[PDB]
RNA sequence: UAAAUUAUGGUCAAUUGUUAGUAUUCAUAUUAAUUUUUUUAAAUGUUUUAUCAUUUUAUAAAGGUUUAUUUUUGAAAGAUUUUUUGUAUAAAAUUUUAGGAAUAGUUAAUAAUAAUUUAUAAUUUUGAUUAGAUUGUUUUGUUAAUGCUAUUAGAUGGGUGUGGAAAAAUAAAAAAAAUAAUUAAUAUAUAUCAAUAAUAAAUUAAAUUAAUCUAUUAGUCAGAAAUGGAUGCCAGCCGUUGCGGUAAUUUCUAUGCUUUUAAAUAU
């Protein structure tokens, strides 16, 4: 592993390959792989009534 | 870290092959075509108006050459190389060259002077 | 290039290239004749131009119908495999 | 049809012209120098790869002692030789189907091989260039030319179809008995 | 095996025939042209053609897209090639088989030239060489008074382990003095003495 | 191998630089004594770094600037570069 | 030549049997990274670039390439590559055209194994059959828009509860719940 | 399994050419090395690949 | 089975060999005289025409064999003086049979229709070949030569001097004082005889 | 200059170059001395030529090296006169007495280099006796009309139209040359009567001749007159 | 590839090592043997064995092999578009390729290299082939024409067997004919009153449903527009009396009186009796339909002040060759097409006579 | 759910660091490179023509682009006595930053429409747009090996729009409409980024044409190789454990001695 990708260290490395590992790529399943807690508790307050246009 | 340098001399002996040293047949091609110098015409007479005559390019000053020929058969006879030797600078030898080449074809030197 | 002689019509003019492209009749014979000689070389290379031409086109002929025949009997052999397999299947 | 011609490599008509049949190599010590024979467009890019059609071969201009073949005693063999690759379906193919152009050192080369009629330029300076007048060339003419047909024949077959069906084989192709 | 395999030894081969030159319109203004200093070799290249996989086939003369070669001697003429200067055109070949005799095998004591041999020159007199311990040579042609068909081939296919190896490396760190097995030598000394030697 | 001990080499083996300063530093114990540190300076995308190295090398008439070298470690904590020659 | 040795070479100039003539390009540069920007102000908003930067594409390590080997090669047979294409109609808003989710293949071949990543693509349907939720087959074409290449070749599945679904005056599917994601907390209540 | 079958300078380890004749008729380069731009960088593409690989058919 | 698709016609052709053609010959192309030994090109070409081309390759062998006698008798006796400071040396004659011997059996050069043309080319007096070469043998073994490079021993002091094909004299190696004779030269002599 | 650094060309005849100082080296270690066992002058019982062959007055001005100084197998590059054809040239001893190394003229001596002594021709002094007087005077005429006269030896002639000297070959001025060798040019016998300068004028008479005739010149004339039974293959035009 | 400093292309195919001179191993005098071996010859990798690339390195079996035996049935398809440029290309080549530069024989040619190219040389292809090789009066490469086609499996339509008969005819073999008859032209018809006038095309053309899209094989999907599919519907307009009649001409022409009595007597026999059949619009690929243009922009007749220059917008120098002034052949009623089919057999006569 | 043989076939995968309790790909090794050396480049005036004009002569200036770059024959090739055809500009894949948020002359339909046509529009967390770095999909190095690690360079908008095609403002080494020339490959002293020269680095001599060059380093505790003399926790050594406290085989100096001989050292 050449010394000036990523950071100092080598595990920094292997830390952004793991952002391009095949079984890891996002999907439908898993979802915002990068930032998942700038998301996280952000609808909790926000109250919004289901969609039924159906009886 | 690689601070040493390489481990090893590689040397191959040289050892003269009988088969490389043997007699080569020649043919000079002179044999093939043989060589000639043609005389010299009312139109050109010397060397040094050939010279002249030769002269068009401003950057191909063949002109101030005269001195560099002792007759007319050392200018027939140069070649490049030796050319070279005498001191001339280089396109101006090379038109020299063209031009003796050229009159030996059965073209004399008539052209037009381009320099005005 | 088109060699300009020194005794080519001169022009009289400062405002552009001094020597015309006219010939002295003689100038008109030789080019002439030079010409013709050129020309005795340039019908053998055009004649051998179009021989080659055939050459080619024939033996493109007898080879690619050649690999024709090999190629049918290939693909009909293909064919019959295949409408085999799926009688199979 | 540059504004500003580029003036050191000027040519003839637009660029990319008709295919030329060229020599080229990379400048380096004599003794280390070799050419190809290369099918191009008339306008070269920096690279010479981006317009080449085709590659006909190698041409090394020094002349060699042969030690692929055993030391013979036989006077000619034993001159130097000149060694060519020449790729002469493509050349055929360039210079007859797609009326290539031609520099004058491979035609040299392609002359030395019998592909071609020695050239333009080389020159024996012993001899001069012909005379014409055109009396006595018809005298000769009218002395010696061919019969028509023959003629018409002749440039038949070296132009147009060559292989031809002589009675045998039609008779043979003919279908026999059951379809006949 | 002579009288029972008699087609192993070839006594046949492709015979070296003129070309038919083609016709100069030019005359003998250019028949100076093709005659010239040297030989000129010239072997086919294209598609069908340079493919060792197909070699044989390819120097088959019953075979009618066989590959073309010819030759310009000196005086102008044109012939066919030698099957040696066909061979000239492919990859080097190398037939050694081992089942009879020994062929001879390249990187030997008497064959390796020295440099590659010793990192020294050695002297290569043909009287009494020590370091390759034979007392003297007579030194006839080689394969004039020995058998034909003792003459089996080379073998060339391997590393010679002394002169050159791969995956080169110092056999040991410490001390800074050992080197890979290939840089065997003798110490060189405090500057050279040169004794003057007619003697 | 340390690979941010060469930071102001930046992708080099050998630098140049102007003298400064030259003062003196203790090493780390058990070892004892006087190092000497030179304060130089140089520039790169017209910036002027300070660099901070070891003096290992031999002055003699009046100079100015150095070549520096990166080494192994030394006595002296926080010193990366070494001195080759002085021009 | 590549295979000599640092001390075995000779000339420079050629090859003097056969092999490959390469040109060594120096892989080992110590090549660097200059910091120009202070770790509080980056002048980006969502990413941030303090190293050196891989760069190329499929020179990019570990590599990902294209494979041809599918699902929509497996079935068809085509003429160039993505000319046909299979996938389901998400949303119509726009007349005449269907907006089609479709996947396809990558390989990396450092782990052996492959990837299925998702493309969306404008198709033209003319005569507006297409219904959101169906399974569609899709071609390459003439230009018929800026973005739009493609047409629907023809309906694989239609969507039946969809059509049945417009046919009473509803919406083909229901809206989605929740847009995009958001780095705010709303608060809303009531 | 080795280096020098890494280098595909040789002809010996890359596809022919042909191959592209093949899938895209005969001759079929000759036009594309006509055009415009081309070469700087990119090449009208080239197809080669082995023809029992080939997508399309297979 | 029968959805999808017309079963193509051209299948029949694996069928039915009817079907089989190749419109032309194999060398129709232009190519037909190729084989310069087949019977066709023999029917084409005529006899004479025949001879004309493979002139050529005779007048080849022709002078290998011409090579080979003028050697023979000028290195017969072994020992004498031919030249200069240059003697007969039985080692040449050698050396260029080998030369012509690997022309014909070798399989890097591989000329073997040098051989094709023996029964014309080859001269009378050079059938016994061997046998010539055991008679140079026996001239070989002269007391005033040395027994190894067969130079004078009175006016040389090495083996190898002034010869310029001699192999006991190599570049930059030394040289090697003459050796005489006794029963180990005898039986070498001896040996190569047999 | 920068050029100066390129090695020069070695042809085929010549052996190691020494041009580098790893090839230098090892033999600037060598020191000769001349003791009895190595001048030249006791082994004339072998080499007596090679000791006639020498420059006496011409080494020892330029290289200061006397006669008596001269190992058989000197190194040293010395000045020669040769005493079959007389030029001069410089070579080491060594070189001549290791192999037959002698002036470069003498090598195309005999009418092929691959054969020495096989050609079957006569000399000069026979076939073309009116050779012999139009060789330069240098005083070995009687070496050089011994040659064969097809000889490829590379004389100098007295042109008879200007008195001067000029360089040609024996076969190229006889025009006779050996059975499976290569022809020369038809017209050489003509070409080579003079100098290379001198050789123009006489040899285009026949041609103004010739338009003269005709008032139209062709090369093609001579090609005519050799037109005014041919086995002939079977073709296929039918 | 070539011309650069590294450049690979010169060093792809074998060559004989090089010594003119000094290469740094000083070549011209040294035996390279060893440094042939460890230096020169390309290694696997630095210091492994050399690696040998001659013949003998290949195994036996690439020489056992027949000719273009190694390649394999290749289905390209392509667009729809794509089919129709590709075909008007082939098409106006073989009509074509060059102006006075055109040998006969390259239509053949072009015919040929479409089938190497895995195209299917429709009827249009074969039909224009033909007329061109024997208009070119060449007949045997038209033969060859039908042959290439015979062996393709493509079944001839009826103008496909008008235009071999044509050349047989014009080739007076008669032999050629028969085959083709008993071979193709047997079940074909005349037109009568209970028969229905020009046939509707009947062809579905080829779609698939869902399931024969999913659940078919890679082949059984594989349209290239094939000849054979369409051969009912070429035929949907009889031509029969077309063949009939050639048929009449050659089995006169092969000097034949009872097959061409039979022939004759068939053909003017139905022409009597039988109805009319409508003839066939003019083929959009032979003949092109014309496109609108202004003449306006023309050189005038007079545009050379020296002569009378023919133009496009109309001929004033005068027809040439006098013409006969009739409607192409099938436009006949069936009685006009009795007196045609004498005077053609009246025409064969002729040139059965001059020949 | 059975073995197999008419016997080595279908052409070579093969890994070399003297460490310091133990756990973890991490100093000192080889190969490849930068350190390092002037044996391959080169000078200005492009050229015809019908005369103030008109014909020929189309991708090396910079800027920094990651959903990105795509095209014809009407020029020439090119062959007939004149009207000659159709196919093209479109796409699909592969796309970088440790810590991540919104983007915008804007989508789709109409049409040779609309600076205010119609619509529930388009791009984005399957990671967008800005912003950093960066010349994109046969080129290298290491290696027994899926890897890791390189690959230059060349397409930067429009504004009388010429031309077949904008590629159009120094920087050739492409013969450019009469055979300028081919006995030519030599180009003197300049440059840019390349292009690996310590070429038998030491004893018998160069089948020459004798031309360029006068050519050296390191260690000396551990681990090949030591003694005097100073110095005294100082001066200094330091690849590394560590050494220096009047006896230092580890500093400095002198002399010897050691090396497996394209150098040590740095990256
Ligand atoms: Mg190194
Ligand atoms: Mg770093
Ligand atoms: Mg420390
Ligand atoms: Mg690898
Ligand atoms: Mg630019
Ligand atoms: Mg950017
Ligand atoms: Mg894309
Ligand atoms: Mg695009
Ligand atoms: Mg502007
Ligand atoms: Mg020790
Ligand atoms: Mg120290
Ligand atoms: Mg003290
Ligand atoms: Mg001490
Ligand atoms: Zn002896
Ligand atoms: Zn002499
Ligand atoms: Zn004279």
């Amino acid at each position: 592993i050449a010394h000036w990708y990523c950071g100092h260290k080598f595990r920094h490395r292997f830390m952004r390959d793991k952002r391009f590992h095949p079984s890891l790529q996002a999907s439908h399943d898993a979802r915002n792989r990068f930032s998942k807690r700038r998301h996280f508790k952000t609808n909790r307050w926000n109250y919004q009534q289901a969609y039924r246009d159906m009886p | 870290d690689q601070t040493y340098g390489p481990h090893k001399s590689y040397k191959y002996t040289y050892m003269p092959d009988p088969r490389k040293l043997a007699p080569i047949e020649t043919t000079q091609r002179s044999e093939i075509v043989p060589q000639s110098i043609r005389p010299p015409t009312s139109y050109v007479p010397n060397h040094e108006t050939f010279l002249e005559r030769a002269d068009i390019h401003r950057l191909r000053p063949t002109s101030d050459f005269k001195a560099s020929f002792k007759d007319w058969n050392d200018l027939f006879t140069c070649d490049k190389r030796q050319l070279r030797v005498r001191g001339i600078p280089r396109m101006t030898r090379d038109a020299i060259r063209t031009a003796v080449q050229a009159f030996q074809n059965g073209n004399p030197p008539e052209r037009f002077d381009t320099k005005e | 290039r088109q060699i300009r002689p020194y005794y080519n019509l001169p022009s009289k003019s400062e405002h552009g290239r001094k020597m015309t492209g006219f010939l002295t009749p003689y100038r008109h014979w030789m080019w002439k004749q030079n010409e013709l000689w050129r020309n005795v070389h340039e019908a053998q290379f055009e004649h051998l131009r179009r021989v080659y031409k055939r050459q080619w086109l024939e033996s493109f002929r007898v080879n690619a119908d050649e690999y024709i025949y090999k190629y049918n009997i290939t693909k009909a052999a293909q064919l019959a495999q295949w409408e085999c397999e799926m009688k199979e299947q | 049809a540059r504004a500003v011609i580029k003036r050191r490599s000027p040519q003839l008509w637009g660029a990319p012209g008709a295919p030329i049949i060229r020599m080229r190599g990379h400048h380096v010590v004599w003794k280390f120098q070799s050419y190809d024979l290369v099918v191009e467009h008339t306008h070269k890019r920096r690279n010479s790869d981006i317009r080449l059609l085709h590659y006909l071969g190698k041409h090394c201009p020094h002349p060699q002692k042969s030690l692929w073949s055993p030391d013979t005693p036989v006077a000619q063999d034993r001159h130097l030789f000149m060694l060519t690759t020449v790729d002469i379906d493509a050349f055929k193919y360039w210079f007859g189907v797609k009326r290539c152009r031609l520099s004058m050192k491979p035609w040299a080369l392609l002359a030395k091989a019998g592909l071609l009629p020695p050239s333009l330029t080389q020159n024996s300076k012993i001899m001069p260039k012909p005379l014409f007048d055109k009396e006595s060339l018809m005298r000769y003419y009218l002395a010696n030319r061919k019969d028509e047909d023959v003629m018409a024949r002749e440039k038949y077959l070296n132009y147009e179809n060559s292989m031809v069906k002589t009675e045998e084989e039609r008779a043979a192709e003919r279908p026999v008995a059951p379809y006949l | 095996y002579r009288r029972m395999f008699p087609e192993m030894i070839g006594r046949t081969g492709e015979p070296v025939q003129q070309y038919g030159q083609m016709p100069i319109w030019a005359g003998p203004h250019r028949q100076h042209a093709n005659k010239s200093e040297h030989n000129w070799m010239f072997a086919e290249i294209g598609v069908n053609v340079g493919h060792e996989a197909l070699k044989k086939l390819e120097l088959d003369p019953t075979n009618e897209k066989r590959r073309r070669f010819v030759i310009r001697q000196p005086d102008g003429t044109l012939r066919s090639a030698k099957m040696s200067e066909m061979r000239a055109w492919y990859w080097k070949e190398e037939w050694a088989d081992f089942r009879f005799w020994a062929p001879q095998m390249e990187w030997g004591i008497e064959n390796t030239p020295s440099q590659e041999q010793y990192q020294e020159h050695v002297p290569d007199t043909t009287d009494a060489d020590f370091r390759k311990q034979r007392r003297i040579q007579s030194r006839p042609v080689k394969w004039f008074y020995e058998s034909h068909y003792t003459r089996t081939g080379s073998f060339a296919g391997f590393q010679p382990l002394r002169f050159m190896q791969r995956r080169t490396e110092r056999e040991v760190r410490w001390p800074d003095v050992i080197n890979a097995a290939v840089q065997i030598q003798k110490r060189k000394p405090a500057a050279y003495i040169f004794k003057a030697i007619p003697e | 191998l340390f690979f941010l001990r060469m930071w102001f080499l930046y992708g080099c083996c050998l630098r140049f630089v102007l003298f400064v300063l030259c003062y003196y530093m203790s090493p780390r114990l058990p070892s004892s004594g006087n190092r000497r540190v030179l304060y130089a300076v140089f520039y790169l995308y017209n910036f002027v770094w300070m660099l901070r190295c070891f003096f290992c090398c031999f002055i003699g008439l009046v100079m100015s600037l150095f070549i520096i070298e990166g080494g192994g470690f030394v006595d002296l904590p926080g010193v990366k570069y070494y001195t080759r020659i002085v021009s | 030549p590549w295979w000599n040795f640092q001390t075995e070479h000779r000339q420079r100039c050629v090859l003097m049997y056969g092999g490959a003539r390469t040109k060594n390009t120096h892989n080992a540069n110590h090549r660097v990274f200059i910091k120009k920007y202070k770790r509080n102000a980056f002048p980006n908003r969502t990413r941030h670039h303090w190293a050196v930067s891989m760069t190329g594409v499929l020179s990019q390590r570990p590599r990902r390439m294209p494979w041809p080997y599918d699902l929509t090669s497996l079935i068809f047979n085509q003429p160039r590559q993505g000319s046909d294409k299979i996938g389901y109609v998400v949303g119509t808003s726009m007349l005449k055209t269907a907006v089609v989710a479709t996947n396809h293949m990558v390989y990396y071949p450092k782990f052996n194994q492959r990837v299925s990543r998702t493309k969306r693509f404008f198709a033209h349907d003319e005569d507006l059959a297409c219904v959101e939720g169906d399974l569609v087959h899709i071609k390459q074409c003439r230009k018929i828009s800026k973005y739009k290449h493609y047409y629907v070749f023809s309906i694989l599945e239609p969507n039946v509860e969809g059509r049945e679904r417009l046919k009473l005056g509803l919406k083909a599917v229901p809206p989605p719940l929740f847009g995009y994601p958001v780095s705010r907390r709303i608060v809303k209540l009531n | 399994s080795f280096k020098y079958a890494t280098k595909l300078q040789h002809d010996e380890m890359r596809q022919p050419y042909y191959i592209h004749e093949k899938r895209y008729g005969i001759f079929s380069n000759e036009r594309n090395i006509a055009k415009a731009r081309r070469g700087l960088p990119f090449i009208t593409p080239l197809y080669t690949k082995h023809m029992n690989l080939w997508d399309t058919d297979t | 089975l029968y959805k999808g698709i017309p079963r193509p016609a051209i299948t029949n052709l694996h069928y039915e060999p009817a079907w089989r053609y190749t419109l032309y010959q194999a060398g129709a192309h232009g190519a037909q005289l190729s084989n310069p030994r087949s019977p066709f090109t023999a029917k084409v070409l005529g006899d004479e025409l025949m001879q004309v081309r493979d002139i050529k390759s005779v007048e080849h062998c022709k002078a290998w064999f011409d090579r080979l006698q003028y050697l023979i008798n000028l290195h017969y006796e072994a020992v004498g003086d031919i030249g200069e400071f240059k003697s007969r040396h039985t080692r040449h004659v050698h050396e260029f049979f080998v030369a012509f011997h690997d022309a014909l059996s070798s399989l890097d050069f591989r000329d073997t229709y040098l051989f094709d043309q023996f029964k014309a080319v080859r001269p009378p007096e050079l059938s016994d070949l061997f046998g010539i070469f055991l008679e140079m043998e026996a001239n070989y073994v002269h007391e005033d030569y040395c027994p190894r490079c067969s130079l004078p021993y009175s006016t040389t002091r090495y083996c190898g001097e002034g010869d310029v094909d001699t192999p006991f004299r190599k570049h930059r190696g030394r040289w090697a004082p003459h050796q005489k004779w006794g029963r180990e030269w005898y039986d070498v002599v001896a040996r190569r005889a047999e | 200059s920068r050029w100066s650094s390129v090695w020069p060309n070695m042809r085929y005849g010549s052996m190691f170059l020494s041009y580098s100082v790893g090839r230098k080296l090892p033999m600037k270690g060598v020191n000769w001395v001349t003791r009895d066992s190595n001048r030249l002058l006791n082994f004339s019982n072998r080499y007596s030529a090679v000791i006639s062959d020498i420059d006496v007055k011409r080494t020892e001005e330029e290289l200061n090296v006397a006669l008596s100084d001269i190992r058989w197998n000197d190194h040293r590059r010395i000045y020669w006169k040769c005493s079959f054809c007389g030029s001069s040239y410089r070579k080491n001893v060594s070189v001549r007495t290791k192999y037959h190394a002698g002036c470069n003229f003498c090598k195309k001596k005999y009418p092929s280099e691959v054969r020495g002594e096989q050609h079957g021709s006569p000399p000069v002094s026979q076939a073309a006796p009116e050779l012999t007087e139009q060789l330069v005077d240098n005083g070995k005429r009687d070496n050089l009309a011994t040659l064969a006269v097809t000889s490829k030896f590379y004389a100098e002639w007295t042109c008879r139209g200007c008195g001067g000297s000029y360089r040609s070959t024996i076969r190229s001025r006889t025009g006779q040359v050996e059975a499976g060798q290569c022809t020369l040019h038809p017209d050489i016998v003509a070409w080579s009567a003079y100098c290379p300068s001198c050789s123009w004028r006489p040899n285009m008479v026949p041609i103004a001749e010739e338009v003269s005739r005709s008032g139209q010149f062709l090369g093609l004339e001579r090609s005519m007159e050799e037109l005014g039974p041919i086995p002939r293959r079977k073709r296929l035009a039918c | 590839k070539v011309d650069s400093f590294h450049a690979n292309t010169q060093y792809q195919h074998a060559w004989p090592l090089l010594s003119h001179d000094d290469l740094g191993n000083s070549d011209q005098s040294n035996n390279t043997k060893n440094i042939m071996y460890s230096m020169y010859m390309p290694k696997r990798n630095k210091g492994t064995a050399p690696w040998f690339r001659g013949a003998d390195t290949y195994s036996v079996k690439y020489c056992e092999q027949g000719r273009y035996e190694y390649q394999r049935y290749l289905m390209i398809n392509r667009f729809p578009s794509e089919y129709k440029k590709h075909f008007l290309s082939f098409l106006s080549n073989i009509r074509m390729s060059s102006g006075s530069a055109t040998i006969p024989q390259e239509a053949l040619h072009w015919l040929l290299r479409m089938i190497v190219d895995n195209f299917n040389p429709q009827h249009v292809h074969y039909i224009a082939a033909m007329k061109t090789l024997q208009s070119a009066g060449e007949l045997d490469m038209a033969r060859d024409v039908w042959k290439i086609m015979e062996r393709q499996q493509t079944w001839p339509c009826t103008a496909t067997i008008c235009a071999y008969l044509d050349v047989c005819v014009e080739a007076g073999e008669k032999t050629w004919a028969m085959e083709a008859w008993n071979r193709y032209c047997t079940e074909l018809k005349f037109l009568e009153p209970g028969e229905v006038d020009p046939k509707p095309i009947s062809r579905v053309p080829f779609s698939l449903t869902r399931e024969e899209l999913l659940y078919l094989p890679k082949w059984k999907k594989h349209f290239d527009h094939d000849p054979n599919l369409d051969v009912m519907d070429l035929n949907r307009f009889n031509r029969t009396r077309e063949v009939y009649l050639r048929m009449a001409q050659v089995m006169l022409a092969g000097g034949e009186r009872n097959a061409f009595q039979h022939f004759f007597t068939k053909l003017e026999e139905a022409m009597l009796n039988k109805p009319t059949p409508v003839p066939e619009p003019p083929n959009p690929h032979l003949v092109r339909r014309p496109r609108w243009a202004p003449y306006e922009h023309c050189k005038s007749v007079h545009h050379s002040p020296w002569r009378l220059q023919n133009n496009g917008r109309a001929l004033a120098l005068g027809p040439p060759v006098t013409i006969e002034d009739e409607m192409q052949s099938r436009f006949f009623s069936n009685d006009q097409f009795l007196v045609h089919s004498v005077k053609e057999v009246l025409r064969i006569v002729l040139q059965e006579h001059k020949r």
